[PDB]
RNA sequence: UAAUUGCUAAGUUGAAACGAAGUCAAGAA
RNA sequence: GUGGUUUGGCACCUGAUGUCGGCUCGUCACAUCCUGGGGCUGGAGAAGGUCCCAAGGGUUGGGCUCGCCCAUUAAAGUGGCACGCGAGCUGGGUUCAGAACGUCGUGAGACAGUUCGGUCUCUAUCUGUUGUGGGCGCAGGAAAUUUGCGAGGGUCU
RNA sequence: UCUGGUAAGGAUAAGUGCUGAAAGCAUCUAAGCACGAAGCCGGCCUCAAGAUAAGAUUUCCAUAAAGGGUGGUUAAAG
């Protein structure tokens, strides 16, 4: 998991508790938050 | 702490401790009452009473055993007379402390300590 | 280990509130008749519990 | 010597006219039913209202623990507090108040509408809050009021 | 649940596997019921139990009221109870059997009474420097209480000179060792706070 | 605790490069 | 961009705001040393790397004077508090009068230098803190047993 | 020389999930529901009604020893 300022997007971006996610369940080594 | 502790050290050295109450002794046998402080004569009954009681024993080794704590022949011969006879037959407490008054001096607490035996208005 | 003002006479007044002169205890000689120290020989008449103790 | 001849009175212990009012907290915000409460207290409703005397009403409110709290007030609103001794500050919330007691909460959120001062310090004992329908205030008569008319 | 007892002493025994172990002696005695608490009039409930018995010359009338409403003979020493696993009615008594059972106690006392105590013996503090090597007068000293100019001020709770001891104290989970009904004798494994003849409660 | 019309759901309210665009509104291809 | 802990810039406070390191006593923050819970791995297990949540408690003794070394430990964390703390300590270092070496100056003397020696004052008023009482109130007068609004401690491995 | 620290009772942090529209698909979430930390609130220990919001329960009520004070013999209390 990783924090960054800016992140970005067969990956997808959601909002969960006022937090930003960019999740893919294939690919785990692509998962981000903070947007 | 002084938990137990029972003795009182009188504001004095070990040896001036001792010599003081010896000469009390003294004085008590000689004259049978005399006129102190509380505290001193609190202390002295308790020194001086198993002085009395060695006289129920009349002995050489008791009487050297006196003269160990006394030091002093007239009050050996007066204790071993004529005290001895009086409290002969008094299970123990052969003394009776007194307060007074108090001293202008130094507002001491002053009191007088006798022998029972040799006042005769208090039975 | 100096003070920083003189104290005012009410904070003087204030801290004297606890000192007083401390009252004898006194009984009185129910034959006698008279003021003497409770559990102290009397000595106007030498008496101590009903027994004479010191002999004037 | 007095020059003036026209002077406004002020009221005194022996002239004010002190009631007992009921009011009701089934609806209302806390906030805006605090507010007029504590004008009540204070006597803001009356003639011959004297900042310096303690004027105002009784007042005992009924249904406290049906009053509202907008928003996310309820677990949102930190309030803080120090014990004095270090690393002594501790938080906690309406809902805390709430669940010991509404009386609390009343009490916590009126003293801060009245004054800071021993007037003040005065006035907050003529408050009295019951969570039910129920209370027992007789030989007094209290008398019902719109908290919405005012 | 539990009663009231005098601590008596310290021995030594050996147990059935030859271990040496000390024991502290404690005169459980009987205690009598005093009053009875209630949730419906007093808002809990809770045995009062009174332990050593009193002549009527130390006794004050109020006390003495109160007992005589119970029915019982006066006592010198109350204390209340919680918890008990069953019905006990006014004026009843309970004695050391009542620990028959019990593998573990918890005792409560008053700790010895030092008087005032420097921070050496109170906190355990280090003291200023050493005893030679230029030492003045602080060799039992406190050192620093504070922190300069940004606080200015001496925190609460700083450890500082004060009464020491007699002051209520717990031990927990001492060990039952025999109970003897016949002398009202109570053995556990270790030391209780106290004197000889202080009070003590001992709970289950 | 006026009147009327909208916006904010963050107790926002009474600092930037750089990111989603949460939301309303006006458009063009 | 943030911080103000490095080197600086400014010269706004000061008929004295009087001193480095060590000792004693702490207290706070987290930018986590150990212990606790997790995402990813170019993670087979075993230990590792990196990131996130988390500050409750712990975080040795010596040979040398920031740092090196010896032996341990779960670990031997980073900082703030007038570079915390001298009306609490020390005086090894540093501002003093003696003396010597090197260098500089005609000389008096001086020095990114070095070396041996060299007085650390004060009886605590207010506030603060740790303990312990007297008065009154609650309450018309009392003897006991208590509930707990709250406060503090404990929390390691 | 004895005893203790310990588990996690409740709400949770980071994370793991179930059902699910906005956006007919998907989605741990917006309405909901399970978990999940030495951290927070508790349990444990001591103080604690001057908590002026001064609480409760039992019993006794004026003068002798209803309650005390002063006093005395003293203490493992100071
Ligand atoms: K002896
Ligand atoms: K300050
Ligand atoms: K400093
Ligand atoms: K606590
Ligand atoms: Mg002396
Ligand atoms: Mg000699
Ligand atoms: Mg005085
Ligand atoms: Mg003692
Ligand atoms: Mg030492
Ligand atoms: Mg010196
Ligand atoms: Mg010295
Ligand atoms: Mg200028
Ligand atoms: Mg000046
Ligand atoms: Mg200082
Ligand atoms: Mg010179
Ligand atoms: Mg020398
Ligand atoms: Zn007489």
């Amino acid at each position: 998991m990783k924090v960054r300022a800016s992140v970005k997007k067969e990956c997808k971006i959601v909002r969960r508790k006022g937090r930003l996610y960019v999740i893919n369940k294939k690919n785990p080594k692509y998962k981000q938050r903070q947007g | 702490m002084r938990h137990n502790k029972k003795f009182n050290h009188l504001g004095r050295k070990a040896a001036h401790r001792k010599a003081m109450l010896s000469n009390m002794a003294a004085s008590l046998i000689l004259h049978k009452r005399i006129f102190t402080t509380v505290a001193k004569a609190k202390a002295l009954r308790i020194y001086v009473e198993p002085l009395l009681t060695k006289t129920k024993e009349d002995t050489t080794h008791s009487r050297r055993i006196a003269f160990s704590y006394l030091q002093n022949k007239y009050a050996l011969k007066e204790l071993f007379g004529d005290v001895a006879a009086k409290i002969a037959d008094r299970p123990g407490g052969y003394t009776r402390i007194l307060k007074t008054g108090y001293r202008l001096g130094d507002n001491a607490a002053m009191c007088f300590i006798e022998l029972v035996d040799y006042n005769e208005n208090m039975l | 280990a100096h003070p920083k003002r003189r104290q005012s006479k009410t904070r003087t007044a204030k801290r004297r509130t606890h000192d007083k002169a401390v009252m004898p205890t006194l009984a009185k000689c129910p034959n006698c008749g008279a003021w003497h120290i409770y559990h102290t020989v009397c000595g106007d008449c030498g008496y101590y519990r009903g027994k004479l103790a010191i002999e004037k | 010597m007095d020059t003036l001849s026209f002077k406004t009175i002020s009221a005194n212990k022996a002239t004010v006219t002190k009631e007992w009012v009921i009011v009701d907290a089934e609806g209302q915000t806390l906030g805006r039913m605090c507010a007029k409460v504590a004008k009540l207290l204070r006597g803001k409703y009356k003639p011959n209202f004297t900042p310096h005397v303690d004027c105002g009403d009784n007042v005992i409110v009924i249904n406290a623990d049906k009053i509202v709290l907008s928003g996310n007030k309820w677990d949102g609103r930190i309030y803080l507090r120090h014990t004095g001794y270090p690393g002594g500050q501790r938080q906690f919330t309406p809902r805390d108040f709430m669940n010991k007691g509404p009386e609390y909460l009343f009490r916590k959120v009126v003293k801060g509408m009245l004054p800071k001062n021993r007037l003040g310090a005065k006035i907050i004992g003529n408050l009295y809050v019951y969570a039910g329908t129920e209370h027992k205030h007789e030989a007094q008569q209290p008398r019902q009021l719109d908290i919405n008319s005012l | 649940p539990g009663l009231l007892g005098k601590k008596i002493g310290m021995t030594s025994v050996f147990s059935a596997e030859g271990k040496n172990l000390p024991c502290t002696v404690i005169e459980v005695g009987p205690c009598v019921v005093t009053q009875v608490k209630t949730l419906e009039k007093d808002g809990y409930s809770a045995l009062q139990l009174g332990f050593v018995d009193a002549k009527e010359k130390h006794t004050t009338k109020p006390l003495a009221g109160h007992f005589k409403k119970a029915n019982v003979a006066p006592k010198r020493h109350l204390a209340e109870f919680k918890n008990f696993e069953g019905e006990h009615k006014l004026g009843d008594v309970l004695n050391v059997e009542f620990f028959s059972d019990a593998d573990f106690v918890d005792v409560v006392g008053t700790s010895k009474g030092k008087g005032f105590q420097g921070v050496v013996k109170r906190h355990g503090f280090g003291g200023v420097g050493q005893a030679t090597h230029g030492q003045h007068n602080r060799l039992r000293a406190p050192g620093a209480v504070g922190a300069c100019s940004y606080p200015a001020k001496v925190f609460k709770g700083t450890r500082m000179a004060g009464q020491m001891g007699n002051e209520r104290v717990t031990v927990q989970n001492l060990e039952v060792i025999k109970v003897m009904p016949e002398h009202n004798l109570l053995l556990v494994k270790g030391s209780v706070p106290g004197a000889k003849g202080s009070i003590l409660l001992i709970e289950k």
